[PDB]
């Protein structure tokens, strides 16, 4: 579901026009921008644990740099949190 | 004779500790004895079940306590959901802080982990009704919430060995500590005692 | 390790290292058999040498000797600490010893598992289970049960497609293995069995999964187990309706039989007789026969879902019907004269379905349901309709509460069902005027009969309200 | 399932 | 050449049997039972050996087999441990069966 | 190749008598309890019960030999011999090869049988023309079983 | 094998002793 909304983006090239549009998204969609990204990086952190290993490494970083990006709700935690899950796949 | 079940001797324990009725209760009774009374003791000795199976029997006087209980028992680590849990915390925050039945603010707050600082002294009378009182408060990751670490230093470092031996019985703090994860404490504690020396090593062994 | 190489001297002057270092720590956990990790709150001595010892252990960069530990972990049954290491090294070893022992499969699947890779898992149990290793047919099942549920969920990285088709291989594999299993398990415990045979039995059955023909050929068809057959027609595809209501003919006679030697048996111990010798008498009433059958014939539906070939109600149903009148399950016993009506409606066959065969049955006149003991298919067919009547009536009532408006599949009533009774109206008028005129006197079935026509006419009446408006105003209120 | 026995007819000949 | 095949407890045998066609070489006692002439014409001979538990198969294992299986054991190991692995065969077949087999296994 | 777990069924359930056999020939075991007969093909992984249970007195032997030539159709490619403590039967025998690569069996009547009499049979062997002989427990005397396709007003089908 | 071949021709006299 997530990836159809291309919301968030999962491959290096879609970051900047996804992040050029996340400035005119309605405030209703940003203020839940935070927890989107941890569920999908948590959802991409679990189906690691069960090549696919590279592309999900790929997604993974691409998450960070959009959030890297951006600046939004509970950036500080959220940012963090989702560097730390990064690194576990590795 | 045979133990009875939980909820049997909760019941017949009761009516020992309680023979009169305090005219302060609420919510009624069940089957002779105040409904909050059963709730707590069977959740002191540890039979959720059995307490629950008071719930049933009460069904249209408690209210909507049922699907919150029934919700406790069901999720682990003793603890609700965040929405749910926040329901019930300004319910009893709302009009019940002060109520009349001190049962029915020992269950709320031991099912929704709050008003840490009201020790509930009017059931939790016991030192181990208050560790058990707490350890069913504490958290894990602002206000109104208490963790093991705070717990565990705020019972030691304010009310040191002098506030827990001033009744000249070594034990009843070395249970605190010990029932607080402060094993060296306890150890070392315990092992000044000239007649427990003895038990300090072992115990000290066994942790080695 | 190719023998006849001369590197074995160097791995067994290291052996001997390692298995002195299995020595240390069974003699470390032994000496410290009871002593706590932690007194007063801080580490005893006995810990921290427990701690001192494996850091050692684990601070160790020699590669032969951590292959080694992990067979010995394994050996000793320590899946705590093994299944904690975290590292790849012991998935990898693990991935190469595999496909070589249970145990070391069952390891790597479980790690698979905990990180969400239940596909792979799947496949390597699933091979496993195809594979001529020594493992018991029960192992087999358990592997496949497994391979099935873990292949019947999502994991990353996999297409739909590839999942459903391992589900799929498992889910066939372990219903041919649940036969063999039945199969296995009942001629051994065959008192008729000799024991020369059994020993055979066990060693063919109690290995790798065998095909669906030999398993009917060599076993279920010469032991006459009627029941597993018919299980194997289904998990076999097999279009045979001949073959298949010989063998539903089979397994009623057998059934009856052994029923009716069960009930004798225990009328003679009520009797004070004795029974045969190595006869386990019956303490209580044993079912009448048409009850044991009923029961073999649900047995059945419910592990094949009725959805199967060896269930064709057009001619189960009659066959069935006929062994009650053949063998007097009927009223003169105590029986409900309905009740293989009743059997087959409980099992969730559709009313129209029923009543569509008793029409056939009725028109054709074969077999038993000839003469006057039509009167008994009349009585079939009355209470057939009179069920499906309650059905659309409650289906009605249903559809008003939860409001809207549907009805796909379900057949519908047509003026078929109507003209169906009418018909059997003239036959009970036929088959009255019959009995009264037979040689020696009148029957007695009168009145019995003149009660079935006010049912049917009231039935008939009944379909004739429905039919004529009263199904499409049943939502609505009167 | 007893074996189906098809008959002598086919069996020998001629 | 000979060998003993271990079965379980509570095996008991009961019949042996060939599974494959009879053996022959060749059509009189002169050549009838030159194994290594028929490897490549005709599979190994199997034998079904029924217990009271179940029936195993057992090959018989020609030179090829052999010599495939310990070159196998010889692929983790030096120029010589291969040279004396293949001195095993030519001191019981001699060279030419030996490299013959090598040829076959290429 | 494990046995059929309902093979156990049966002969657990043996009242005096059991016996296992095989037909390497073609890939095929028997087992016989009492007056029963179940052969099933040991390749397969989940094989069927080829049963045979005509047969009134206990099984005391049984074998797969090959057919007398100019008897039975071509596609006759083996006899089942059969014996009892009360006779010898013959049935026809037909072992196709199958896509799988293990020979489907089915089974054909005769009415070729004979009185057993006085001895004991538990050795039966065939030649390659279809000759059958037949020994056992009893005594050392040597039978032979006789068998035509035509009926004869002086000679039965089978002596 | 989840496929069934029928064979009575050649099988194996389940009710008798073995040669």
């Amino acid at each position: 579901i997530i990836e159809r909304l291309k919301l968030v983006p999962l491959n290096q090239e879609s970051v900047e026009e996804r992040v050029a549009a996340f400035r005119n998204f309605s405030d209703e969609i940003r203020h839940n921008l935070s927890e989107v990204l941890l569920a999908t990086m948590n959802i991409l952190f679990t189906q690691f644990k069960r090549d696919r290993d590279s592309q999900l490494r790929s997604q993974a970083r691409t998450l960070i740099t959009f959030a890297g990006m951006i600046p939004y709700r509970t950036s500080g935690d959220t940012n963090a949190r989702l560097v730390q899950m990064e690194v576990l796949m590795n | 004779g045979g133990v009875p079940g939980t909820y049997q001797l909760v019941r017949s324990f009761l009516n020992i500790k309680l023979p009169a009725p305090l005219p302060g209760l609420q919510d009624g009774e069940v089957e002779g004895h105040p409904v909050w009374a059963l709730i707590y003791y069977c959740m002191r000795c540890g039979d959720l079940l059995a307490a629950s199976q008071v719930v049933n029997r009460a069904q249209h006087q408690l209210g909507e306590f049922k699907t919150w209980f029934q919700e406790y028992m069901n999720s682990k680590d003793r603890r609700l959901s965040p929405a749910t849990e926040n329901k019930l915390r300004l319910h009893y925050r709302r009009a019940l802080r002060n109520n009349t039945d001190p049962y029915k603010r020992a269950v709320y707050c031991i099912i929704g982990r709050c008003d840490v600082t009201d020790n509930q002294s009017e059931v939790a009378d016991k030192t181990e009704d208050y560790l058990w009182l707490k350890l069913n408060q504490v958290c894990f990751d602002p206000q109104d919430r208490l963790t093991l670490s705070q717990f565990q230093k705020q019972l030691l470092e304010d009310y040191g060995e002098s506030h827990f031996t001033v009744n000249q019985q070594p034990f009843l703090y070395f249970q605190v500590l010990f029932l607080t994860a402060q094993f060296e404490a306890a150890v070392a504690f315990l092992f000044r005692m000239e007649r427990l020396r003895c038990h300090a090593v072992h115990v000290a062994l066994v942790l080695f | 390790k190719p023998a006849n190489d001369s590197r074995k001297k160097a791995f067994d002057e290291r052996k001997i290292c390692y298995n002195l270092i299995h020595q240390v720590l069974d003699k470390l956990e032994s000496d410290f058999a009871g002593e706590p990790e932690l007194v007063d709150g801080r580490p005893t001595l006995a810990a921290t040498k427990r701690m001192e010892a494996y850091n050692v252990v684990n601070d160790s960069s020699d590669e032969v000797f951590h292959f080694d530990m992990y067979e010995w972990y394994i050996e000793k049954g320590w899946t705590d600490r093994i299944l904690s290491i975290d590292s790849p090294h012991v998935i990898t070893y693990l991935q190469r010893l595999a496909e070589t022992d249970f145990r070391h499969a069952e390891l790597l699947c479980r790690f698979y598992t905990t990180r969400s890779r239940f596909f792979e898992a799947a496949q390597v149990q699933t091979n496993l289970a195809k594979s001529d290793l020594n493992i018991s047919l029960k192992d087999r099942i358990i592997l496949l049960s497994r391979a099935k549920g873990n292949a019947s969920v999502n994991t990353i990285g996999i297409s739909r497609q590839q999942q459903q088709q391992l589900n799929h291989e498992a889910s066939e594999l372990l219903e041919i293995a649940h036969i063999q299993d039945d199969l296995l398990e009942r001629l051994v415990a065959d008192p008729r069995i000799p024991e020369e045979r059994k020993a055979e039995i066990e060693e063919f059955l109690d290995g790798p999964i065998r095909t669906l023909t030999d398993l009917f050929n060599d076993y279920a068809d010469q032991a006459n187990y009627y029941d597993l057959c018919l299980l194997i027609f289904h998990a076999a595809d097999f279009h045979n309706p001949r073959t298949i209501m010989d063998t539903w003919n089979n397994l009623i006679n057998q059934s009856h039989f052994e029923a009716e030697q069960r009930r004798e048996y225990w009328e003679i111990v009520q009797a004070g007789g004795d029974l045969p010798a190595g006869v386990i008498a019956p303490i209580a009433e044993p079912p009448l026969p048409y009850v044991y059958v009923s029961q073999q014939i649900q047995l059945i539906a419910h592990r094949t879902s009725l959805d199967s070939l060896i269930f064709p109600v057009n001619s189960l149903l009659p066959v069935v019907c006929a062994y009650a009148i053949n063998n007097g399950q009927d009223a003169s016993i105590g029986a409900d004269p309905c009740w293989p009506i009743q059997l087959f409606l409980n099992l969730g066959v559709p009313h129209a379905l029923m009543v569509q065969v008793l029409e056939n049955v009725l028109d054709t006149q074969e077999a038993p349901f000839t003469g006057r003991r039509r009167k008994l298919v009349v009585q079939w067919i009355a209470m057939a309709v009179d069920m499906w009547v309650r059905e659309v009536e409650r289906r009605g009532a249903m559809a008003a509460a939860a409001a809207s408006g549907a009805s796909g599949s379900e057949a519908v009533m047509g003026s078929w069902v109507s003209e169906l009774l009418g018909r059997a109206d003239q036959v009970l008028t036929q088959i009255a005027g019959t009995g009264a005129t037979l040689r020696g006197g009148a029957a007695s079935d009168a009145e019995e009969i003149a009660s079935l026509r006010r049912t049917v006419k009231g039935l008939k009446r009944s379909v004739d309200m429905l039919l004529g408006g009263e199904m499409a105003r049943m939502s609505f209120f009167r | 399932r007893k074996a189906k026995l098809l008959p002598m007819e086919e069996a020998l000949l001629p | 050449q000979g060998t003993w095949i271990e079965l379980e407890n509570g095996n008991r045998t009961i019949e042996i049997g060939l599974t494959t066609a009879p053996f022959a070489a060749a059509k009189q006692p002169l050549g009838f039972g030159n194994e290594l002439a028929v490897q490549f014409d005709q599979v190994p001979g199997e034998f079904a050996v029924l217990t009271n538990t179940g029936v195993h198969i057992v090959r018989r294992r020609r030179l090829v087999d052999i010599f495939a299986k310990a070159l196998g054991n010889c692929v983790s190991a030096s120029d010589d441990a291969l040279e004396r692995e293949v001195r095993k065969f030519i001191n019981q077949y001699g060279r030419v069966e030996t490299i013959a087999a090598a040829l076959a296994v290429a | 190749h494990n046995i059929p777990d309902k093979v156990f069924e049966h002969l657990n359930a043996g009242e005096v008598f059991t016996k296992l056999g095989l037909f390497a020939e073609i890939g095929y075991a028997w087992a016989s309890i009492d007056s029963s007969l179940f052969l099933w093909d040991y390749t397969h992984p989940n094989p069927e019960l080829i049963g045979y249970e005509e047969a009134t007195h206990t099984i005391t032997a049984v074998a797969l030999v090959p057919p007398k030539p100019g008897v039975f159709v071509k596609t006759i490619t083996h006899v089942l011999v059969v014996a009892t403590t009360s006779e010898i039967i013959l049935l026809g025998v037909s072992a196709t090869p199958t896509p799988s690569g293990s020979k489907s069996l089915t089974l054909y009547s005769t009415r070729m049988s004979v009185h057993r009499g006085g001895s004991d049979v538990s050795f039966i062997v065939g030649t390659k023309d279809g000759r059958i002989f037949l020994g056992g427990e009893s005594d050392t005397d040597i039978h032979e079983i006789f068998y035509q396709q035509e009926e004869r007003w002086f000679s039965s089908r089978c002596g | 094998h989840k496929k069934l071949v029928i064979n009575k021709d050649m099988r194996t006299d389940l009710f008798s002793p073995p040669n």
